[PDB]
């Protein structure tokens, strides 16, 4: 499938958007062998532990 | 922290740039904040120059902060060098008192005197083993030494500046340390177009360390008919 | 000293878990993890039960626990006992560095079955009417729990301000309470009217009980 | 064991001054903040004052600021409250209290409490009135009867029945302060209605502050 | 501590005490999960994300 | 319930922009940003206009916006239309223990000219004096806007508690209103005085209008 | 379409109990907090109570706590207000409301309202009295006249003039509740002052709850 990460990164919704082996602007150029979205709710202090 | 600067690091307590140790701290607001401020705690506000690693300074003599002299107790350009912390319980965090313990370490030079809660094994000899004597780890063959260590001496070294003997902490006898043996392995063949036969040389290895077997001076040779 | 809000009372059966809610401001409860709770038994000084929102002193029972969210702070007592029958005061520091207590909460533990009052009314004595004053006494005897109400009616008109009330300590043999209500007037104001009544409301009554007399019959 | 022990509370005139004292033992008094807190009769706790461990800093509630003065003796381990320009609304039990290593700002340990009574009323003996038994005080074969003790100051009075020979079914109410500035209470007993007229009932009343004693017979009235 | 990308669903009772523990109970033994008290009026930093 | 302070009514012409303000406690509109605004037309259930501060729910027009500063919040209504003629209530949490509404502000949209009341008074009916009471009625007819008022006077002294009022709904044909004000008394309270009056205050009047009589006439 | 639908309101005695019920559709009721809110006719909204999504937690206004209880059935999609120890001051339109995905703490959706009339009054027919035309009820060549409809319960009455033959300048007001606990209203008409004495005026009044009907003639009084 087509992952248009610009639709995520340009959204006003996200308090946090941190990337650790790539730069978020370049995500629309890359291709990935697979992607896992892992998802859950936590307390707002603890987002810094992710 | 090592390499840091600021009025505590510069004038009160300096860690050396290669500090080995652990820094431990906890908020002490209940023990150390007082209702009107706790003036029992103060810090040096001024120095002539930054202190060296683990220097302490009890000095209370007046600091000078301008070109003109201050041959007395007080002035506009000169000050008492210690200032108190206003530790009130209404202070926000970051302005509250923290007790700090700096555990600073020295590794092996002499034998160790502080060690963790581990227990010794029995001692085995004439076998290749790992070892750990007083934190001095290694791997080798242990043999009863004939080296005449003087009573104060703990370890023995070769021309290379490498350990080749040790004293056991439990029984004060000396052990020669020999490295567990190694060598090149080379395969000898008439080549695949002639045969899939091979012989193997364990270069510089004695045959006891390793169907025909033959001790050449080049090493233990195996699979060749002498 | 703008007090912390508290509920006037709470109640529960032994072995239940119950909660008392304090409330303050960003200057106090919302400003600091310093909320403290004092138990006070009747007729003696307070003792600290919870401090810094949730910590217990040594020797305090682990039945007591505490919490805070926003400007609101809470005590919980889990597994109620007769030793919990006390006033509880919330307390805080403030950014003014003034200490503020709450209004106090009485915890009424429901340690026995409900019992209705024996209700009695006494006119003024003739020796008091000869002094120029008149006190009418309504007695509610040996009821449970402690919480009751008395309304005073004179020529069927509901009275206000001219009456006072007092309650016994708890009875040591049957755990009941008694209440005296007194209405007071001048002899002239007592002689303006004819019919005197006290009307009693209590949990053990299916409807309010009225005891009354006529001054012309007394 | 820690102790705080208190003195200096009593009856006093409005506009006057009084000094409370609180001696301390079993802890290093000079290391902790020390507090005064008060409680009006039947009401909640009010914070009054605090003094720092060294006495260099002091704080007061607005209800007593510009009137009262807290002070301490760290050699004797004694805390004081100097009260000046006393007002009737200063009438309360006063407790000293102190911090500990739980926190200097906590009121960890408390004194026994000392009562202060700011009153304009003169020392006065009671009037005693019989709460005479009648149909309006009788139910189920039991009659209630009593005494009203009225218009006395200060507290306490004490009450007993038949010289202390009657105790079962007796209740004596905690006193009420009337709008006159004088106390009153009731004392009552329940008895078999068949014992009216055939048994004498007397309330015995004492008021030590005025050296007054009264014995009052209670007899039926035909309501 | 769990390995990177390990998921642990287990509800078996944790032991901090030396004593063995059963059902839902024991001295210094606990159910291994706790709820987040997500009320409104909780401060930012205690609110859900 | 610590009701949020609001203006009683506000007004504007169609296409104008106006604001309704709402001041709360530091715990209520100070603190949290949950401050909602509701609309209701007469005699039917409210509609949510703003949810958290400044947020419209779906289907609400972008003519509605809101904001907060310190202890106070506001609702701004741009481009007024006659559909805006409603009561508007702010609301917030004090805490999860308690929600609180504001006093409610009526909005008037100025779609017609001011109309003065025709003012009339009715002295007591003799049939009501035969049943021992005296009701005096003061009628104000077909005025606009709605906020007319009446003062009741007896021997020229201003009355209180003895009087009550009713007002029409908006006139379906000319959009004015009428009001019946009423003083009411015993026959003894008719005999206690000589002169009885009503006096009317409204925007359509250059000064108050009085109607009055003497009991000897009536 | 999301809906809330309400029932249980009516006329009720003071000190008694009544149960309001509200039922939900178009949303997952068990996911959201549920509320009661009330409005005395002509006054602003008062929040009454709330219950958590799971029904484990409840909160109340200080005007109703212990008197009223809130509860829910997440299988029936039903919310209750159990009102006990009712008072005349509880007389209001009650609305149930719910949270939604906009926020659980909002009152997003609202029921149609149900009216609770807490009243000690018995069902009673009106008295009708003439608002007699006079010099004091006349201005600019126009006289006001009317009928006062007084002392009836419950609502409503209905009124007409000259058996419905008079309609121009007629007004009939909404009712007012008196300190007695009985309703009253005015009906009035404005007419040329030259028609007084020469035209007969009659009001015709009906009150269905008591099956009462009255016709009253209005004539001038010499003020």
């Amino acid at each position: 499938c087509v992952a248009d990460y610009s639709v995520l990164y340009n959204s006003a919704s996200f308090s946090t958007f941190k990337c650790y082996g790539v730069s978020p602007t370049k995500l629309n150029d890359l291709c990935f062998t697979n992607v896992y979205a892992d998802s859950f709710v936590i307390r707002g202090d603890e987002v810094r532990q992710i | 922290a090592p390499g840091q600067t600021g009025k505590i690091a510069d004038y009160n307590y300096k860690l050396p740039d290669d500090f080995t140790g652990c820094v431990i701290a906890w908020n002490s607001n209940n023990l150390d904040s007082k209702v009107g401020g706790n003036y029992n705690y103060r810090y040096r506000l001024f120095r002539k120059s930054n202190l060296k690693p683990f220097e302490r300074d009890i000095s209370t003599e007046i600091y000078q902060a301008g070109s003109k002299p201050c041959n007395g107790v007080e002035g506009f350009n000169c000050y008492f060098p210690l200032q108190s912390y206003g530790f009130q319980p209404t202070n926000g965090v970051g302005y509250q008192p923290y007790r700090v313990v700096v555990l600073s370490f020295e590794l092996l030079h002499a034998p160790a005197t502080v060690c963790g809660p581990k227990k010794s094994t029995n001692l085995v000899k004439n076998k290749c083993v790992n070892f750990n004597f007083n934190g001095l780890t290694g791997t080798g063959v242990l043999t009863e030494s004939n080296k005449k260590f003087l009573p104060f001496q703990q370890f023995g070294r070769d021309i290379a500046d490498t350990t080749d003997a040790v004293r056991d902490p439990q029984t004060l006898e000396i052990l020669d340390i020999t490295p567990c043996s190694f060598g090149g392995v080379s395969v000898i063949t008439p080549g695949t177009n002639t045969s899939n036969q091979v012989a193997v040389l364990y270069q510089g290895v004695n045959c006891t360390e390793v169907s025909n077997v033959f001790q050449t001076r080049a090493g233990c040779l195996i699979g060749a008919e002498h | 000293q703008s007090a912390l809000t508290q509920p006037a009372s709470v109640s529960g059966s032994p072995g239940q878990s119950i909660t008392i809610s304090c409330t303050g401001t960003s200057s106090d409860v919302g400003g600091y993890n310093y909320v403290s709770w004092y138990q006070q038994h009747p007729g003696k000084a307070p003792k600290l039960m919870i401090y810094d929102v949730s910590k217990r002193p040594s020797g305090v029972s682990n039945r007591f626990s505490g919490s805070k969210s926003g400007n609101t702070a809470s005590l919980t007592i889990s597994g109620l006992q007769s030793e919990d029958e006390a006033d509880y005061y919330c307390n805080s520091l403030t950014s003014i560095s003034t200490w503020v207590f709450g209004g106090g909460t009485k915890l009424t533990v429901l340690g026995r079955t409900v019992a209705a009052p024996s209700v009695f009314i006494f006119p003024p004595s003739d020796e008091q009417l000869k002094s120029g004053t008149a006190s009418v006494v309504c007695l509610l005897n040996n009821f449970y729990p402690r919480e009751a109400k008395v309304q005073w009616k004179v020529d069927n008109a509901l009275q206000s301000g001219n009456s006072q009330e007092s309650v016994t300590e708890q009875d040591s043999k049957d755990s009941t309470y008694s209440l005296s209500s007194t209405l007071t007037l001048s002899k002239a104001d007592y002689e303006k009217h004819k019919v005197y009544a006290c009307e009693v409301t209590h949990q053990g009554l299916s409807s309010p009980v009225t005891k009354s007399f006529n001054r012309g019959e007394c | 064991q820690v102790q705080l022990v208190e003195s200096g509370g009593g009856v006093v005139q409005p506009g006057r001054s009084l000094r409370l004292s609180c001696a301390a033992s079993g802890f290093t008094f000079s290391n902790y903040a020390m507090y005064w807190v008060r409680q009006a009769p039947g009401k909640g706790l009010e914070w009054v004052a605090v003094i720092s461990y060294d006495g260099s800093n002091k704080y007061y509630a607005d209800s007593v600021k510009g009137r009262f003065t807290i002070s301490r003796d760290n050699s004797k381990n004694t805390l004081y409250l100097q009260m000046n320009s006393l007002r009737t609304e200063d009438t309360a039990v006063y407790y000293c209290a102190s911090g500990s290593d739980y926190g200097d700002y906590l009121l960890v340990y408390w004194g026994q409490g000392t009562l202060v009574t700011v009153s304009s009323a003169s020392t006065k003996g009671p009037s005693v009135f019989p709460l005479a038994p009648s149909s309006k005080s009788t139910s189920g074969g039991t009659a209630a009867l009593g005494c009203l003790v009225k218009d006395y100051f200060p507290e306490p009075v004490t009450v007993s029945w038949n010289s202390g020979a009657l105790t079962s079914g007796v209740h004596t109410f905690p006193a009420v302060l009337q709008s006159s500035g004088l106390y009153s209470l009731s004392s009552v007993v329940t008895v078999p209605s068949s014992s009216l007229g055939t048994q004498t009932y007397i309330c015995n009343v004492n008021h030590k502050p005025s050296n007054t004693k009264v014995d009052k017979k209670v007899e039926p009235k035909s309501c």
